[PDB]
RNA sequence: UUUUUUUUUU
RNA sequence: UCUUAAGGUAGCCAAAUGCCUCGUCAUUUAAUUGUUGACGCGCAUGAAUGGAUUAACGAGAUUCCUACUGUCCCUAACUAC
RNA sequence: CACACCGCCCGUCGCUAUCCGGGACUGAACUGAUUCGAGAAGAGUGGGGACUGUGCGGAAACCAUUUUUAUCGCAUUGGUUUGAACCGGGUAAAAGUCGUAACAAGGUAGCUGUAGGUGAACCUGCAGCUGGAUCAUCG
RNA sequence: AUGUCUUCAUUAAUCAAGAACGAAAGUCAGAGGUUCGAAGGCGAUUAGAUACCGCCCUAGUUCUGACCGUAAACGAUGCCAUCU
RNA sequence: UACCUGAUUGAUUCUGUCAGCGCGAUAUGCUCAAGUAAAAGAUUAAGCCAUGCAUGCGAUUCAUUGAAAUUGCGUACGGCUCAUUAGAGCAGAUAUCACCUUAUCCGGGAUGGAUAACUGCGGAAAUACUGGAGCUAAUACAUGCACCCCAGCGGGGUGCAAUUAUUAGUGUUGACUCUGAAUAAAGCAGUUUACUGUCAGCUGACUCUAUCCGGAAAGGGUGUCUGCCCUUUCAACUAGAUGGUAGUUUAUUGGACUACCAUGGUUGUUACGGGUAACGGAGAAUAAGGGUUCGACUCCGGAGAGGGAGCCUUAGAAACGGCUACCACGUCCAAGGAAGGCAGCAGGCGCGAAACUUAUCCACUGUUGUAUGAGAUAGUGACUAAAAAUAUAGUUGAAUACAAAUGAUUCUUCGAGGAGAGGGCAAGUCUGGUGCCAGCAGCCGCGGUAAUUCCAGCUCUCCUAGUGUAUCUCGUUAUUGCUGCGGUUAAAAAGCUCGUAGUUGGAUCUAGGUUUACCUUGAAUAAAUCAGAGUGCUCAAUACAAGCGCUUGCUUGAAUAGCAUCAUGGAAUAAUGAAAUUAAUGGUUAAGAGGGACAA
């Protein structure tokens, strides 16, 4: 009959529950980019860990490792693609040195008020919700969702948002009517 | 000091199974007599009757009177005391009254000030004592 | 069980089909016949996934229904006959042809071609016997039965065998120089030329096989199937030429 | 019901085994065939895999082969004389496989005359009957004779088996299963065993 | 030579 | 506190030894002044006037279960003298 | 001992609660095996021959027997649970009675083994130990 | 232990089960019964004193032949080999 | 992320546990804006079941296209559950020269009489009950249409298969009593198309049905080797028990069974017995490494259909949506009789802490394909996994989807709750009551008339549509220690010695200028899961897709790794063997190991 359906988990709560350091720091984390809940960030923390533990693996065997080459070139892409690890640095002994913030910083909430398409990171999320944003001819709602590197550039106002060419909103129409 | 030959894997073995049961843990879960011991039969809650309720005096150096109730477990009908946490929620519990108990954290072992009591009680008349204390339902 | 099985579950099914996880709790039992169960296919698998020519398999029920395929030159109406390795599948409606073959990967593919390919088709000797009358046979692996064969021919030698004439032309040697199809092991779908035999008196005896690129490996006979002479190939291999790709070759290929 | 399984016995150390499942359809048994002697009776049995079998009840007439003249013919079963395996089969008269009778010998003596041209101990002071005379006497062209000749080059017999023969009861042993062949072909006792068996014979006879 | 005790919590 | 030579110790018990008494509790039964097991301020138990046990043994005293039966319900018939 | 000797602390006895053990009662209940007795039903074998096809054949009921053997009876035995007069152990409980056993040389140094006795802690005999209150005492 | 230019040549270490020995007290049987001395009985001391102290003592303490197999049977430290 | 923190004291350092702390499973409290995947009466009661369904579809058509019936085929697959079960069962390798097989593949192999529906007569209260009478059909029933012997003139036999006995060796396998060629009998019952629609031109070609032999394939029965829980308050066990011969039975081997015979067989390298809240495995949770625990459950193997037992049919069953009997428990009776088996789907009662609609369909996935409670759809559902609103949802009608639908994907009308706030541990010595009471408190501890801990009121912290509580697993735990603990005083060296099993054992053989054990590399090794490439299903869990031109098209990805057996190479390390006509004829040394002798 039916099957298991294959779940995984990604967020992975501290050992320590409370430590004023480690708070302290993740609200601080939260204020600069925009984020929901501390489950947002220790997913971001915990694929950061997957990453540096999958690299640290893979350093830990020689450098011309069939495996160690595939995997590297392949996570150092990933990163690249999406816009975290820098272009001019390719290993992996250099990117055991990321943090949560390069991570965060490719979320679209952010892009949305960098770019000057919102005022607040509130305010690009408050948008992004009421679906006023759209990326390649995309109306993506999703706050978390990642922008690679080609897609850094192809962000604007939706093709059908009242801000982005269309009917004038429920508050207009009000007045008009 | 331990065997350390390379065909000693038989001794080795044997002595850790042998030394095993010297373990507290090991012993507790492996013994056999725990369903029969255990008032839940291994389960982590139970329902049952209630048939008197008593005031224990606490140990020292607290000194009050810890209100609990006698009940009876319908699953295989023994007699344990459960306590009845919050203020003035004995008063819920009238002899001759279905309540929901359940362990009191320790895993079978008294907890605080109070003597000889390892369960508490979860649900009166099918409501939650929870609620009962915080007005959001009444007796029914 | 009390008896024979006739149904075989998705997961249970060999995984060569690929067939995908959650498309049906069930997958296509080949029937008993000429090859076997985890080393032939099903023609509804066949005109439902390789060709896409049935969207579902009801459309393959009624593709199969009119009598518009042949196997083997024989007219099959049974979605469920075990197409094997060295089969010949001509659409004659659409007047396509092709042959099984072993993908590198392992996999069976789309292999394409013409009139004078399909007329023909290679198979290996299982053994060589006497039925009644005195009149000698040889079996191969894939059940068909010759009688009155050439007497040269022995155990584990190929020969081309016509499916317009049902005859014996060609009686190609299992021995040293030879180009050898690989069928299972992990070296499912590996051609190399034969080399030297270690011979096992009780056990399967193991071959060793060099293919075009100098890489080398063996496996057991039973998965040795000669393919020519020389380095000739009596049939058209897919693209690849019978030659593993490392993973990183193969990433290379695809940039 | 009946059952061979092999379990239900006790490990080589002596252990109880435990029963894996209950009785199982193909691994039964079946009562025995028990034949005797008498009028000709045979059932037939369907087995695995939709054979059969012939399980005889009652057996006369034994299809015997004499092996050193390479020869097969139809005698038919008189009385059993020894069996290794039990007494009380003997006393009861069962035809089971490598048991010990006595069978005819008219039809061996007749197939030995009309391929030999030659009598077999016949008689010492009684002529030849009709019957007889037509295969013994007959005469036909020396074409026909060269045959006969050559076939005397090889004729001596031994003197047990001319004794046997001079008495008319053939010592025979069952070679057949007729529980599961429903047939009783045997071969005829000759030469050593024949010794040997006649030896036991005449042993419990005296015992 | 004889020489026993000291209510509970803080 | 009076008092003796010493004030019944270890054991055991309503006993073949306890009046009150058909002692009280339990067991056996439908029902028991009976049996057995407990209790013991024991009219008046008790240590070679031997105390307490004890396998085997007994034409010794006692209670019960089973089998069996004219002991009985409830008598009848037959044989010898 | 640290509330610091007006310290700490040990037992019998008495009350309350609770867990466990022994216990006459051939106690009781549930459950599994084994011997023996009976034994349904099927299958094999030997009889039988209603009926109908041509002295021959096929045959149903039924009878006897062999085998597989459910199931039921006593009987033995294993395992789990359990009543019981009474007789005992352990534990717990703010403020019960009797004493002073131990901690100072604890006022008879303490403790181990063994044996006896005494309301109770305990006392005494023999042989050990220092975890002693002596690392020692002059040849 | 020491001495050995004697002999064998790995025969060794530790050891479940198994076995010998094993203080004192204690038990059985037979001899002995001086001293001391559990229990016991007295005189003291004491609130009491079933104790400490004193007096008279029974088992025992002694020997022979059997049992028991335990001690703070302690160096509270298993045995064998090696280095500092 | 290879981690710790509070608590014995007047204070200190330890031992040691308790408590805290992270994950996961099950249950449950409070609360929950909408959507997507998605577990789900296993745990106890393999307890009991009302009611509905779950197995039905070529030859034979005088009923009105095809009903009924007879055949044929299937119902031994599929589905469910985990009770039993500890040389059972399973995993890997491996035999079956000891065996059995329908469906599907390859080779060889226009004969007569009776019976239903149909007509009618009927019985019973009651069945999916049936007897007579008149027909009447067949792929039903029947019937089948060159060597040996005598005589080289002539007569017979020889198909396959098969019983026994015998002959020579046209092929293999490592090896064959294997397969072929023959010889002599005899019964043997099995088989070598009286089939449907037909079409083309006396000549042809189909589809179909039936049918044996040989070989395959697929399936199964058995055999071998290795591994797999606890227990000595189980140490000895076993009498068809171990083996031999002759038989019987089976498909075949076999003490499987029988007759006779012998005394064997297992065991401290743990036999035998007992327990398991025990189906085995693939796997799951936790997780530096080494591991600890579990695994009823979607796949594989096994078993069962209330408990037993016995059978019919068959290629295949000891079948139970087949029968027969017994036991337990029910159902309808007009009391004469007749019946039942949800551990299939959906539901009901019980049991419980604990688990969903008495729904729609073959539209999808397979079964031989109209039929399929297998299978696919929708319902309840904070099991769970991913993705996400409360600031800067809903609604009306359209468009889509579907077997029909709902809900998703497009337009348009209107239009915050859980725990917490002394320490562990992030966060108040604010206000009133009570005076060790009520209460809190996992632990330490607060509350005795001036409470940061309760009861309130006011305030803040963690997490967040989730967050607590209870039981249990793993980590924490070097508090089970192989890696890797400890034994003078904290728990722990036997009173001491001898001693079998077990464990462990000194140095020494080509340095230079035959067996094993062990290591390396390959062979055989179902998927699903775990690790692991690529791909904007909007991301991700997921899934295995997809991506370009232009219409009649090209290319695709759907990878890669994960005991025992066999072989290759290596010859250190550790065991083990050789010797008590010529040649060097053949014994290592004698331990700062051990034993024995001698001395005084």
């Amino acid at each position: 009959a039916r099957l298991k359906t294959v779940q995984s988990k990604v967020t992975k709560s501290p050992r320590r529950p409370f430590e004023k350091e480690r708070l302290d720091q993740e609200l601080k984390l939260i204020g600069t980019f925009g984020l929901k809940n501390k489950r947002e960030v220790w997913r971001v923390k915990y694929t950061l860990a997957k990453v540096r533990k999958a690299a640290r693996e893979l350093l830990t065997l020689e450098d011309k490792d069939p495996k160690r080459l595939f995997e590297g070139n392949a996570l150092l892409r990933r990163l690249v693609k999406i816009g975290v690890l820098d272009e001019t640095k390719m290993k992996l002994d250099y990117v055991l040195g990321l943090k949560v913030e390069d991570f965060l910083e490719r979320r679209l909430q952010t892009q949305v008020f960098k770019l000057g398409l919102a005022k607040s990171i509130h305010h690009a999320r408050i948008l992004i919700k009421q679906h006023h944003i759209r990326v390649r001819r995309q109306v993506v709602d999703v706050p978390s969702f990642i922008v690679r590197l080609d897609s850094q550039k192809h962000i604007d106002f939706s093709l059908q948002s009242p801000y982005g060419g269309g009917r004038p909103g429920r508050v207009k129409r009000r007045t008009l009517r | 000091g331990k065997p350390k030959g390379l065909c000693t894997a038989r001794k080795l073995k044997t002595h850790r199974q042998e030394q095993r049961w010297n373990d507290k843990r090991y012993k507790k879960a492996h013994i056999g007599t725990r369903w029969k011991s255990n008032p839940f039969g291994g389960a982590s809650h139970a329902k049952g009757i209630v048939l008197e309720k008593i005031g224990v005096e606490a140990k020292q150096p607290n000194s009050a009177i810890r209100k609990c109730v006698r009940v009876q477990l319908i699953k295989n009908g023994k007699k344990i005391t459960a306590f009845v946490p919050n203020d003035g929620c004995l008063n819920f519990v009238e002899e001759n009254d279905e309540v929901l108990v359940s362990g009191f954290g320790r895993s079978g072992h008294a907890v605080g000030d109070i003597p000889g009591v390892r369960f508490k009680i979860v649900k009166v008349a099918n409501t939650s004592l929870i609620a009962l204390f915080k007005g959001k339902k009444e007796r029914p | 069980m009390r008896g024979p099985k006739k149904h075989l579950k998705r997961l249970a099914a060999p995984s060569h089909w690929m067939l995908d996880k959650l498309g049906g709790v069930f997958a296509v039992r080949p029937n008993p016949g000429p090859h076997k169960l985890r080393e032939s296919l099903p023609l509804s698998l066949f005109l439902r996934n390789r060709l896409k020519y049935a969207l579902n398999y009801t459309e393959a029920k009624k593709i199969l229904t009119q009598r518009v395929v042949r196997v083997d030159g024989k007219v099959r109406t049974c979605h469920k006959f075990p197409t094997g390795f060295m089969d010949v599948v001509a659409i004659e409606r659409t007047n396509e042809y092709f042959r099984m073959l072993y993908d590198t990967k392992g996999r069976y593919v789309v292999h394409r071609i013409q009139a004078a390919e399909a007329d023909f088709k290679l198979c290996k000797v299982k053994s060589v016997r006497t039925v009644n009358k005195g009149v000698p046979v040889l079996t191969t692996t894939d059940g068909r039965t010759i009688r009155y064969p050439d007497p040269h021919v022995k155990v584990n030698d190929t020969i081309v065998f016509n499916i317009s004439t049902q005859k014996i032309t060609d009686s190609v040697k299992f021995e040293p120089g030879n180009l050898a199809y690989v069928t299972g092991g992990r070296n499912v779908g590996r051609v190399g030329i034969i080399g030297h035999r270690e011979r096992l008196p009780g056990a399967s005896d193991i071959i060793h096989i060099k293919d075009s690129a100098g890489h080398s490996f063996a496996t057991r006979i039973s998965n040795v199937f000669v393919i020519g002479k020389g380095n000739k190939a009596l049939v058209s291999l897919p693209t690849g030429a019978g030659i593993r790709l490392s993973i990183a070759e193969e990433r290379d290929k695809r940039m | 019901g009946i059952s061979r399984d092999s379990w239900h016995k006790r490990y080589k150390t002596g252990a109880t085994q435990p029963v894996p499942h209950k009785k199982r359809k193909f691994e039964l048994g079946r009562p025995a065939a028990n034949t005797k002697i008498g009028a000709h009776r045979v059932r037939l049995v369907r087995t695995r895999g939709g054979n059969e079998k012939y399980r005889a009840l009652r057996l006369d007439s034994g299809n015997f082969s004499w092996a050193s003249e390479q020869t097969t013919r139809k005698t038919r079963i008189v009385d059993t004389m020894y069996n290794a395996t039990n007494n009380e089969l003997v006393r009861t008269k069962t035809l089971v496989k490598g048991a010990i009778i006595s069978v005819d010998a008219a039809p061996f003596r007749q197939w030995y005359e009309a391929h030999y041209a030659l009598p077999l101990a016949r008689k010492k002071n009684a002529k030849l009957s009709e019957e007889d005379n037509a295969i013994l006497n007959k005469k036909r062209s020396h074409h026909t004779m060269k045959k006969y000749t050559e076939r005397q080059k090889t004729a001596a017999v031994d003197a047990l088996l001319i004794e046997q023969f001079n008495t008319g009861r053939l010592l025979a042993r069952i070679s057949s299963s007729p529980g599961q062949v429903g047939q009783a072909n045997g071969y005829i006792l000759e030469g050593k065993e024949l010794d040997f068996y006649l030896r036991k014979i005449r042993a419990k006879k005296a015992k």
